[PDB]
C-alpha cells in the first residue's frame, strides 16, 4: 500500500511562502504557526489571514445577525442561563406566525426575524465579494465566486424571494437548530410532498453525484499519487502518466473518460447544479404549483398501490357528518 | 382560475421541466464531453489511412483549441497532434483487435505497461518565482525534517526480497508545497544514486521497506541528467519504474492472484 | 479505438481469476472474468425486471414498481409475483455490484495504480446492504426493504422516515446530511479552485500551487493542500453513508420511538430538568 | 440511549411502502400490565322492586334502575373514581341525597357525559365504549388532562420539578416540546385544535395549481398553520403510542381512499368527539369546581386523546364493560 495517501510519513518545514496580491498585501495579519498532527493529514501551516474591508463588513453584519438571534433565543427561556444551554437546539427566532402579507411584521412576531435576515444577507454579500475580489487580486478565475453565488441565491430563495412571490413573510426559514429543521416538514407538507417536486429530484441527483464524483475523483488522485497526480495544474498543461492512467482506468471501466481539467468542470458543474435546481424548485413552489403530488398525478407520473387495509372514505364528505 | 395555468392542459412548471432537461443535456453533451476530449484525441485505429480528408465525426467531437500561457514563458495548445514516437517493445498476443500486448524484452527498462512514462517536457518544474521546485536537502538548506518524524538519512533500504539494497542519503522536497516527494539512496555495490518516490516507501524507524521491486532491480532505476534537479519527464521515468515492478518484478505478479 | 497514449498501457496481466482467458478489451471496455460475471448478472437482472414489469399494471417508467413481499413471509422465499421477483432482482444487483467492484481492482492492477477507487466503491455497495439485507435481517422480514421503482422507492423513504415521527432528528441522519452538504461544497471549492488557476482568462498566465494555497489562506486562514483535498474529499463523501448507516440500522432494531424523543438523554438529565 | 431488539412490527400498507407499527415488547408489556388493573365487572344483580325514581329522593340520571342495580352502579363508580376515598367522596354520611359536596354534582354530569359518549360517538368508541375508569384510572383527578397552557408532567400523579412548574417561565419550551413528542414545534395543538372547533386542521391544497383568489398575500393562510397541524399530529401519534403510518400513507397526507387506513377515519371522529366533550361537558365545569382544580385562567381540566388512550392505540387494549353496565350507554 502507498501509505502517503493515508498520512504524511515525514513532514517538511520551511520558510513561509507569500504570493503577492495586486492589493491588500499589508492586510494579511497574524503570524503563521505549524501543527504537527494537522500536518499528518494536511498542510501544517495555519495562518496568516487576509483581513480586507469586506471580510470585516461580513463579520460586522454577521455578528449583528447572530446577536439578534441569540438575544431572542435567551428571551425565550426568560434569560435563565442554565435552561439556555439545556434547551439550545429547541430555541429559535421565528418569522411572523400571523398573516400580515408583505406588511412589515411586529417585532414580537417576526420583526426581529426579518432584521436578522437582512443582516445575514448583508454578511453573505460582503463575504461574496471577498471570495471574488481575492481571486482577482491573486490573478485567478472567478469560478469559486460563481459557485458561491448560486449557494447565496438559493438561501435568498428560501429566505425571502419565495415569501415575496407568494406575498407572506410567514414562509421564511426560522433561525435555530431544530426550528430550521421543522420548517422543512412544514414546507413540504404545505406544498404536497417535496418528493414529487422534480427540481427536488434534480437537486438530489446532483447532490448524490457530488458524492459519487468526489469519492471517485479523490480516490483516483490518491491511486495516482505515486506519479504526482496531485500536482494537477502541471498535469493539465503537460499530461503525465498519472492522468494518462487515471483516464485509462475510467475509460476501461465505463467506456469513456475525462481530462484532468474537465473532471473539475464536471464536479464544479454538479455542485453548481445542486443549488440552481433547488432554486428553480422553490421559485416554482407556491407561485405556480400548490401541491406537488397532485401535479404529478395531473401529469400521470405518480405511482399507485392497491389497498392493504380497506380504502377509507373521507368521513367529512359523508352525508350529515359534523364539521 | 389558476396561477401557472396555460392553454389546454399546459402549465408553467411542465414547460420548465422540459427546459431543464434540455439545459442539462446541452451542457453535458455539447460542452463537457467535448472538454473531455482535449487529450488523447483524435483516436487511433489499425492505421486510419484516409490521409487526404478527415472523417466527419473526428471534427465534430473536438472543441475549439485553447491556449495556456505558461507562467515561466511558453504556451501549450490543446487538443493537438501528439503521437507516441518511441519504439514500444511490445508484441500482439493475438489478431483480435482488443487483445493485450506482451513485453518483448525487459519491461522495466523498456518502459511499457505499468512501467510506461508519459512524454512530458524535459524541463524542471519551477517554483512561483523561478527556482527548481523539487530539490534535495543538500540544496534546500532552509527546509528541515519536522520535529518528531524519522530522519531517513542513514537508514537502510530493504527491497522486496529482504535484501539491503542501499542507504538513504537524502530527501528531495517540493519547495512549492513543503512536501517530501522522493528519497535519494545509494545503491549498494554499484556506486550510483537513485530516487524513490515516497509512495513506494514504508518509512520505519530503523529501515525503509520497499516492496515494489527486488534488490537487484535498483540497478536500472532511470538516471537523472543532473545531480541536484529533476525534469518532469524524469519524474515520470522514475515513478513509472517502480510501478512497473508491481506487475513485473517477479513472474508470479502478472498471473492471477488465485 | 485507442487514445493516442493508450497502446503502451494495454498489456496482459493483473487479473484476479482466469489469467489470459478473459484478459482482453471489447471496444474501450476491459472485460476480465468480472466483466463476464457483471454482464451475466446485469442480463439476468434486467430480464427479471422486464418479466416482472409486464405482469404489472402499467408501462410508464415512473409508475413501475417491483416490491418486496408482505412481512408475513419473514425471511423465506415469496411467490414470484408477490415478492419473489424482488428477491431474485436483489441477488442479481449484488452480483452485478460486487462484480463491478472486482472488475475495477483488475483494471487497477494492470495500470499499476492504487485500488482506492474499488475501495471507495465498497461504501455504496455496503450502504445498499444496510438497507436491503442487514436491516431486514435484524427486523426479521425482507418486507422491510425498499421497492425498485423510480418514484415508488421515494414513497418508501418517505414512510420509513415518518415511522419515527421526524427523521430529521435522527443523529445518524444529522451526521450523514452534514457530510452530504459539506462534500458538495468542497467539490465546488476544489473544482472551482483548480479551474480558477488554469483559466484566469484574458490571456493572463496560468498560476501555480503557491497561488492555490495562497488563495485559501487569504480567505479562510488555512489551505489543506493539493494531495490532502483529495484525501479529504474521499473521506467526506464516504462518511455520508458510513455514518448514516448507523442511523438507518438503529431505526427499528435499536429504537422504536420517535427520533426527537431520543434527545431526552440530554433534555431530561435531572441536574437541569 | 437505545432500546434492545427485537422489535415487533406490523403492516398497514401495501408491501414495499414501509408502513406499519414498530413497537418495543418491554414497553407494550408495561402498558398492558398497567391497563390490566381495570377492575372486573361486578356480579350481575336481578332487577327487583320499583325504579329508584320512586324510592330514593335525588336521582335524576339513573332513575330507570332498580335498587340493587343502582347500588351496583354506585360501587362501580366508587371503584373506578374514588376507590381510596370511598362513598363519602361524593356523599354526606347521613344524607345520601345531599348535593353539598362538589364531586356529587360533577359525577352527575360525568354520568350524562359518559352516557353521551357511548350513544352519540359510537363512530369512535364502537362496541368497546368507555366507563369512568377509562379516564380516571382509580383517582378522582384523571392522570392525563390538559389546561389552556401546557403542563408537566403529563401524568399529574408525578411531582413537578421547579422548571416543570407552569409558573416557571424558563421551562415553557420544554413543557411544550413534551406535548409534541419532543419536537421544537412552537404551537400548542390542544388549545389550537382540541379545546374547540374554531380551527381547521387541514392545510394542504386539493388542486395541483394555486387557485387565483386564495393564493397571494393576506388571502393565504400562514405557513404556521402547517407547523401547527404537524404539531397536533406529532401529539396524536405520541398519545396513542404509534406513528404517522398508522393512519397515513405519507405519499399524500391529504388523501383518503387507498391513501388512508380505517384508523384515520376513526381518529377523525375522535377529534370531533373530544371537541364536543370539552366544549359541552368538561369546560363548563369551572363553575362547579374549587379553585385548586382550575388552571391559571380559571379553566377546568379538559380531555385530549391521551386522557383515554394513555399511549395505546385502543384504550386499555380494547377492554370493555359495555354489556356489563347497560346504564352507561348506549341509551335508546
Ligand atoms: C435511503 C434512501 C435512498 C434513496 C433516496 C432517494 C431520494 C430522496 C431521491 C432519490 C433519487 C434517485 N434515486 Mg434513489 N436510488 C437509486 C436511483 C435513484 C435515481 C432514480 C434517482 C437519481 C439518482 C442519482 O442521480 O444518483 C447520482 C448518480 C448519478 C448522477 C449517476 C447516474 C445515475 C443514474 C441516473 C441512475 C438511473 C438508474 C436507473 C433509473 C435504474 C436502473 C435501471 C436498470 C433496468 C438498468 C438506485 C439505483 C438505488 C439503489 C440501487 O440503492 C437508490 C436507493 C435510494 N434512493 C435509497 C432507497 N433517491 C431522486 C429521484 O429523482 O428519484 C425519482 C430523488 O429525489
Ligand atoms: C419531509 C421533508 C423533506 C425535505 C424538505 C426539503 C425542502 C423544503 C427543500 C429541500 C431541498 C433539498 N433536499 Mg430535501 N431531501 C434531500 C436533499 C435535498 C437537497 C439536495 C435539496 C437542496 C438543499 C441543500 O442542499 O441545502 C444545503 C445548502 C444550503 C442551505 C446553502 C447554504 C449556503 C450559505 C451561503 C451558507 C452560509 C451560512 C453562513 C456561513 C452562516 C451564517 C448564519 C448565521 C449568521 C445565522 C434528500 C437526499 C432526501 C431524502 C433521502 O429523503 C430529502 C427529503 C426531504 N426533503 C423530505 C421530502 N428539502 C431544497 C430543494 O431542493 O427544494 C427543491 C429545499 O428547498
Ligand atoms: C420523510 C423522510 C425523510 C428522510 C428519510 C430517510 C431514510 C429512511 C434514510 C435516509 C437516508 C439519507 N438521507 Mg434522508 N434526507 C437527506 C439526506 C439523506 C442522505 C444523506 C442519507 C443517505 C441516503 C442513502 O442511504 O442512499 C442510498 C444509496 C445507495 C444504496 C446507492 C447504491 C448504489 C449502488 C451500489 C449502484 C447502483 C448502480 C445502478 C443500478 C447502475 C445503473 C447506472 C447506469 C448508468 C448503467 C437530506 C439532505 C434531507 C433534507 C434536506 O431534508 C433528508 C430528509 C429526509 N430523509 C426526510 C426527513 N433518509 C439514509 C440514511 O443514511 O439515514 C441515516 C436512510 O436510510
Ligand atoms: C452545492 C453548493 C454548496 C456550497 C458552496 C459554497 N459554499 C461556500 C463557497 C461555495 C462555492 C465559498 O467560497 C464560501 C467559502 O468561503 O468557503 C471557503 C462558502 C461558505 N460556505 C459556508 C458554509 C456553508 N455552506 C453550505 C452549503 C453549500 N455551500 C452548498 C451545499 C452550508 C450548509 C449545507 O448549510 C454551510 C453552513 C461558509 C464556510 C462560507 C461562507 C462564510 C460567510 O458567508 O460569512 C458569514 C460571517 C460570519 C461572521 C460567520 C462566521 C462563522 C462561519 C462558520 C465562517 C468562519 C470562517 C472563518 C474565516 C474562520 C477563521 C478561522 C481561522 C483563523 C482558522
Ligand atoms: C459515498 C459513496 C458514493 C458513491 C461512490 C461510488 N459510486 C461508484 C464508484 C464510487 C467510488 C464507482 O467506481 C462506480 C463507477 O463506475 O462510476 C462511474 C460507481 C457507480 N455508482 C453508480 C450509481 C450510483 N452511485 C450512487 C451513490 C454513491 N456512490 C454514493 C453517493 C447512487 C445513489 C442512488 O446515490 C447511484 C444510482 C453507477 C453509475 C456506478 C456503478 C455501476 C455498476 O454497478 O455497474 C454494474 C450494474 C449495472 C450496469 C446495472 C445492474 C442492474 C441490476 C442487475 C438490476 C437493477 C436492480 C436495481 C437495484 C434496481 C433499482 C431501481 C431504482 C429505481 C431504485
Ligand atoms: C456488451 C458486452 C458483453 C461487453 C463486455 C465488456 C463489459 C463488462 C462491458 C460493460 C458494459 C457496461 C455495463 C457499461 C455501463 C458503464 C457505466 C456503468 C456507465 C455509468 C457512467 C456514469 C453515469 C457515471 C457517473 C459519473 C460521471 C458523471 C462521470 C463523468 C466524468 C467521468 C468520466 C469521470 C471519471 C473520471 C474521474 C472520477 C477522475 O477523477 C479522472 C481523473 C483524471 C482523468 C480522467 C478521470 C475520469 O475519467
Ligand atoms: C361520585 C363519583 C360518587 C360516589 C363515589 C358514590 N356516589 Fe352515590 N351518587 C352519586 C350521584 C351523582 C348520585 C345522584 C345520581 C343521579 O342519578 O342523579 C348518587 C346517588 C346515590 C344514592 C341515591 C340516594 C338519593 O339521592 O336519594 C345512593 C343510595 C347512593 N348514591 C349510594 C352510594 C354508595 C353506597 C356509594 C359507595 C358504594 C356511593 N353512592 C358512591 C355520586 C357518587
Ligand atoms: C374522560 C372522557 C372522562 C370520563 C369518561 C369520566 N370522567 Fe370524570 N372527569 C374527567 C375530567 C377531565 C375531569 C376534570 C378533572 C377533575 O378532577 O375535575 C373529571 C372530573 C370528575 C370528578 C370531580 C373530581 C374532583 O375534581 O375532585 C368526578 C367526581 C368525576 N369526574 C366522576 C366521574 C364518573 C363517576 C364518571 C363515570 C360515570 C366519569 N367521571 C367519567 C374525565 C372523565
Ligand atoms: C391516526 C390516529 C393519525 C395519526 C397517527 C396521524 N394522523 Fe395525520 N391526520 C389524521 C386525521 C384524522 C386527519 C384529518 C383531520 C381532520 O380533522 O380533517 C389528519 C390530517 C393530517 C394532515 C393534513 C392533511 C390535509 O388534508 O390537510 C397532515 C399533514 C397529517 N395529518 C400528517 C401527519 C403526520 C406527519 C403524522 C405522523 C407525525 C400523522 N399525521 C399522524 C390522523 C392521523
Ligand atoms: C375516551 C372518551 C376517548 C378519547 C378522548 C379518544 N378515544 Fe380513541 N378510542 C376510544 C375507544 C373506547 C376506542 C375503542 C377501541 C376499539 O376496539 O375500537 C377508541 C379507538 C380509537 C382508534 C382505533 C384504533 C384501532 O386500532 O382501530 C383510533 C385511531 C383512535 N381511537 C384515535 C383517537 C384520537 C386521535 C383521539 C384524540 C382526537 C382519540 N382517539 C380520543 C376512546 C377515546
Ligand atoms: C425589505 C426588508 C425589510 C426585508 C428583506 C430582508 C431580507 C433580505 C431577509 C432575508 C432573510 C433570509 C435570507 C432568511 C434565511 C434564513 C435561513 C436560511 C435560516 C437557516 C438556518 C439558521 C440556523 C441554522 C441558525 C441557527 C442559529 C444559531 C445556531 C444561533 C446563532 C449562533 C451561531 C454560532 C450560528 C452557527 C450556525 C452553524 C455554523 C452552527
Ligand atoms: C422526483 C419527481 C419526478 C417526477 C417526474 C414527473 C414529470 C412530469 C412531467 C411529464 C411530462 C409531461 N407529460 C405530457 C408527459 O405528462
Ligand atoms: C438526475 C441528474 C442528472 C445527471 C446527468 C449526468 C449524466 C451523465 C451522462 C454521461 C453520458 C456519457 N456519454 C458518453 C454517453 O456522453
Ligand atoms: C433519460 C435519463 C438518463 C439518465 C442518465 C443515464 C446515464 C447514461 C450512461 C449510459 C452511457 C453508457 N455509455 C454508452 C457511455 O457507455
Ligand atoms: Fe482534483
Amino acid at each position: 500500500a502507498d501509505y502517503q495517501t493515508i498520512y504524511t510519513q515525514i513532514q517538511a518545514r520551511g520558510p513561509h511562502i507569500t504570493v503577492s496580491g495586486e492589493w491588500g498585501d499589508n492586510d494579511r495579519v497574524g503570524k503563521p504557526f505549524y501543527s504537527y498532527w494537522l500536518g499528518k493529514i494536511g498542510d501544517a501551516q495555519i495562518g496568516p489571514i487576509y483581513l480586507g474591508a469586506s471580510g470585516i463588513a461580513a463579520f460586522a453584519f454577521g455578528s449583528t445577525a447572530i446577536l439578534i438571534i441569540l438575544f431572542n433565543m435567551a428571551a425565550e427561556v426568560h434569560f435563565d442561563p442554565l435552561q439556555f444551554f439545556r434547551q439550545f437546539f429547541w430555541l429559535g427566532l421565528y418569522p411572523p406566525k400571523a398573516q400580515y402579507g408583505m406588511g412589515i411584521p411586529p417585532l414580537h412576531d417576526g420583526g426581529w426575524w426579518l432584521m436578522a435576515g437582512l443582516f445575514m444577507t448583508l454578511s453573505l454579500g460582503s463575504w461574496w465579494i471577498r471570495v471574488y475580489s481575492r481571486a482577482r487580486a491573486l490573478g485567478l478565475g472567478t469560478h469559486i465566486a460563481w459557485n458561491f453565488a448560486a449557494a447565496i441565491f438559493f438561501v435568498l430563495c428560501i429566505g425571502c424571494i419565495h415569501p415575496t412571490l407568494v406575498g407572506s413573510w410567514s414562509e421564511g426559514v426560522p433561525f435555530g437548530i431544530w426550528p430550521h429543521i421543522d420548517w422543512l416538514t412544514a414546507f413540504s407538507i404545505r406544498y404536497g410532498n417535496f418528493y414529487y417536486c422534480p427540481w427536488h429530484g434534480f437537486s438530489i441527483g446532483f447532490a448524490y453525484g457530488c458524492g459519487l464524483l468526489f469519492a471517485a475523483h479523490g480516490a483516483t488522485i490518491l491511486a495516482v499519487a505515486r506519479f504526482g497526480g496531485d500536482r494537477e495544474i502541471e498535469q493539465i498543461t503537460d499530461r503525465g502518466t498519472a492522468v494518462e492512467r487515471a483516464a485509462l482506468f475510467w475509460r476501461w471501466t465505463i467506456g469513456f473518460n475525462a481530462t484532468i481539467e474537465s473532471v473539475h468542470r464536471w464536479g464544479w458543474f454538479f455542485s453548481l447544479m445542486v443549488m440552481v435546481s433547488a432554486s428553480v424548485g422553490i421559485l416554482l413552489t407556491g407561485t405556480f404549483v400548490d401541491n406537488w403530488y397532485l401535479w404529478c398525478v395531473k401529469h400521470g407520473a405518480a405511482p399507485d398501490y392497491p389497498a392493504y387495509l380497506p380504502a377509507t372514505p373521507d368521513p367529512a364528505s359523508l352525508p350529515g357528518a359534523p364539521k | 382560475m389558476y396561477h401557472g395555468a396555460l392553454a389546454q392542459h399546459l402549465d408553467i412548471a411542465q414547460l420548465v421541466w422540459y427546459a431543464q432537461w434540455l439545459v442539462i443535456w446541452t451542457v453535458v453533451l455539447l460542452y463537457l464531453r467535448r472538454e473531455d476530449r482535449r487529450e488523447g484525441y483524435p483516436l487511433v485505429e489499425p492505421l486510419g489511412l484516409v490521409k487526404l480528408a478527415p472523417e466527419d465525426g473526428q471534427v465534430y467531437e473536438l472543441p475549439y483549441p485553447k491556449t495556456f500561457v505558461l507562467p515561466h514563458g511558453g504556451t501549450v495548445t490543446v487538443p493537438r497532434r501528439r503521437p507516441e514516437t518511441r519504439e514500444l517493445k511490445l508484441a500482439q498476443t493475438d489478431g483480435f483487435e482488443g487483445a493485450p500486448l506482451q513485453p518483448t524484452g525487459n519491461p522495466l527498462v523498456d518502459a511499457v505497461g505499468p512501467a510506461s512514462y508519459a512524454e512530458r517536457a524535459e524541463v524542471v518544474d519551477a517554483t512561483v518565482d523561478g527556482k527548481a521546485k523539487i530539490v534535495p536537502l543538500r540544496v534546500a538548506t532552509d527546509f528541515s525534517i519536522a520535529e518528531g518524524d524519522v530522519d531517513p538519512r542513514g537508514l537502510p533500504v530493504v527491497a522486496a526480497d529482504g535484501v539491503e539494497a542501499g542507504t538513504v542519503t537524502d530527501l528531495w522536497v517540493d519547495r512549492s508545497e513543503h512536501y517530501f516527494r522522493y528519497l535519494e539512496l545509494s545503491v549498494a555495490g554499484s556506486a550510483r544514486t537513485a530516487l524513490i518516490p515516497l509512495g513506494f516507501c514504508d518509512v520505519k524507524k530503523d529501515k525503509i521497506v520497499v516492496t515494489s521491486i527486488l534488490s537487484e532491480q535498483f540497478a536500472n532505476v532511470p538516471r537523472l541528467q543532473s545531480r541536484d534537479q529533476i525534469t518532469l519527464r524524469e519524474e515520470d521515468k522514475v515513478s513509472a519504474y517502480y510501478a512497473g515492478g508491481l506487475l513485473y518484478a517477479t513472474p508470479e505478479r502478472a498471473e492471477s492472484l488465485l | 479505438a485507442l487514445l493516442s497514449f493508450e497502446r503502451k498501457y494495454r498489456v496482459r496481466g493483473g487479473t484476479l481469476i482466469g489469467g489470459d482467458l478473459f484478459d482482453f478489451w471489447v471496444g474501450p471496455y476491459f472485460v476480465g472474468f468480472f466483466g463476464v460475471s457483471a454482464i451475466f448478472f446485469i442480463f439476468l437482472g434486467v430480464s427479471l425486471i422486464g418479466y416482472a414489469a409486464s405482469q404489472g399494471p402499467t408501462w410508464d417508467p415512473f409508475a413501475i414498481s417491483i416490491n418486496p413481499p408482505d412481512l408475513k413471509y419473514g425471511l423465506g422465499a415469496a411467490p414470484l409475483l408477490e415478492g419473489g421477483f424482488w428477491q431474485a432482482i436483489t441477488v442479481c444487483a449484488l452480483g452485478a455490484f460486487i462484480s463491478w467492484m472486482l472488475r475495477e481492482v483488475e483494471i487497477s492492477r494492470k495500470l499499476g495504480i492504487g485500488w482506492h477507487v474499488p475501495l471507495a466503491f465498497c461504501v455504496p455497495i455496503f450502504m445498499f446492504c444496510v438497507l436491503q439485507v442487514f436491516r431486514p435481517l435484524l427486523l426479521g422480514s425482507w418486507g422491510h426493504a425498499f421497492p425498485y421503482g423510480i418514484l415508488s422507492h421515494l414513497d418508501w423513504v418517505n414512510n420509513f422516515g415518518y415511522q419515527y415521527l421526524n427523521w430529521h432528528y435522527n443523529p445518524g441522519h444529522m451526521s450523514s446530511v452534514s457530510f452530504l452538504f459539506v462534500n458538495a461544497m468542497a467539490l465546488g471549492l476544489h473544482g472551482g479552485l483548480i479551474l480558477s488557476v488554469a483559466n484566469p482568462g484574458d490571456g493572463d498566465k496560468v498560476k501555480t500551487a503557491e497561488h492555490e494555497n495562497q488563495y485559501f489562506r487569504d480567505v479562510v486562514g488555512y489551505s489543506i493542500g493539493a494531495l490532502s483535498i483529495h484525501r479529504l474529499g474521499l473521506f467526506l463523501a464516504s462518511n455520508i453513508f458510513l455514518t448514516g448507516a448507523f442511523g438507518t440500522i438503529a431505526s427499528g432494531p435499536f429504537w422504536t420511538r420517535g427520533w426527537p424523543e431520543w434527545w431526552g438523554w440530554w433534555l431530561d438529565i435531572p441536574f437541569w430538568s | 440511549c437505545f432500546e434492545p431488539p427485537p422489535a415487533t412490527t406490523t403492516q398497514t400498507g401495501f408491501r414495499g411502502l414501509s408502513m406499519g407499527e414498530v413497537l418495543h415488547p418491554a414497553t407494550v408489556k408495561a402498558k398492558k400490565e398497567r391497563d390490566a388493573q381495570y377492575p372486573p365487572a361486578l356480579a350481575a344483580v336481578k332487577a327487583e322492586g320499583p325504579p329508584v325514581s320512586q324510592v330514593y329522593k335525588n336521582v335524576k340520571v339513573l332513575g330507570n334502575l332498580t335498587e340493587a342495580e343502582f347500588l351496583r352502579t354506585m360501587t362501580a363508580i366508587t371503584e373506578w373514581v374514588s376507590p381510596q376515598e370511598g362513598c363519602t367522596y361524593c356523599h354526606d354520611e347521613n344524607n345520601l341525597a345531599s348535593e353539598a359536596k362538589y364531586p356529587y354534582v360533577v359525577a352527575r354530569r360525568m354520568l350524562e357525559m359518559t352516557r353521551a359518549i357511548n350513544t352519540n360517538w359510537t363512530q369512535h368508541v364502537a362496541q368497546t365504549g368507555v366507563t369512568c375508569y377509562t379516564c380516571h384510572r382509580g383517582t378522582p383527578l384523571p392522570p392525563y388532562v390538559r389546561y389552556l397552557e401546557p403542563t408537566l408532567p403529563l401524568n399529574n400523579r408525578e411531582t413537578p420539578t421547579h422548571v416543570e412548574r407552569v409558573e416557571t417561565r424558563s421551562g415553557y419550551v420544554v413543557r411544550l416540546a413534551k406535548y409534541t413528542a419532543y419536537s421544537a414545534l412552537n404551537y400548542d395543538p390542544f388549545t389550537m385544535f382540541l379545546a374547540n372547533d374554531k380551527r381547521q386542521v387541514r392545510v394542504v391544497p386539493q388542486t395541483a395549481l394555486p387557485l387565483v383568489g386564495v393564493s397571494r398575500g393576506k388571502e393565504r393562510r400562514p405557513l404556521s398553520d402547517a407547523y401547527a397541524t404537524f404539531a397536533l399530529m406529532m401529539s396524536i401519534s405520541d398519545s396513542l403510542g404509534t406513528n404517522c403510518t398508522f393512519c397515513h400513507n405519507a405519499q399524500t397526507f391529504e388523501s383518503w381512499g387507498k391513501k388512508s387506513t380505517p384508523q384515520r377515519a376513526i381518529a377523525w371522529w375522535g377529534i370531533r368527539m373530544v371537541r364536543d366533550l370539552n366544549m359541552n361537558y368538561l369546560a363548563p365545569l369551572n363553575a362547579s369546581l374549587p379553585a385548586s382544580r382550575l388552571g391559571r385562567q380559571g379553566e377546568a381540566p379538559q380531555a385530549d386523546c391521551r386522557t383515554c388512550h394513555q399511549g395505546v392505540t385502543k384504550p386499555l387494549f380494547g377492554a370493555s364493560r359495555l354489556k356489563d353496565y347497560p346504564e352507561l350507554g348506549p341509551i335508546k
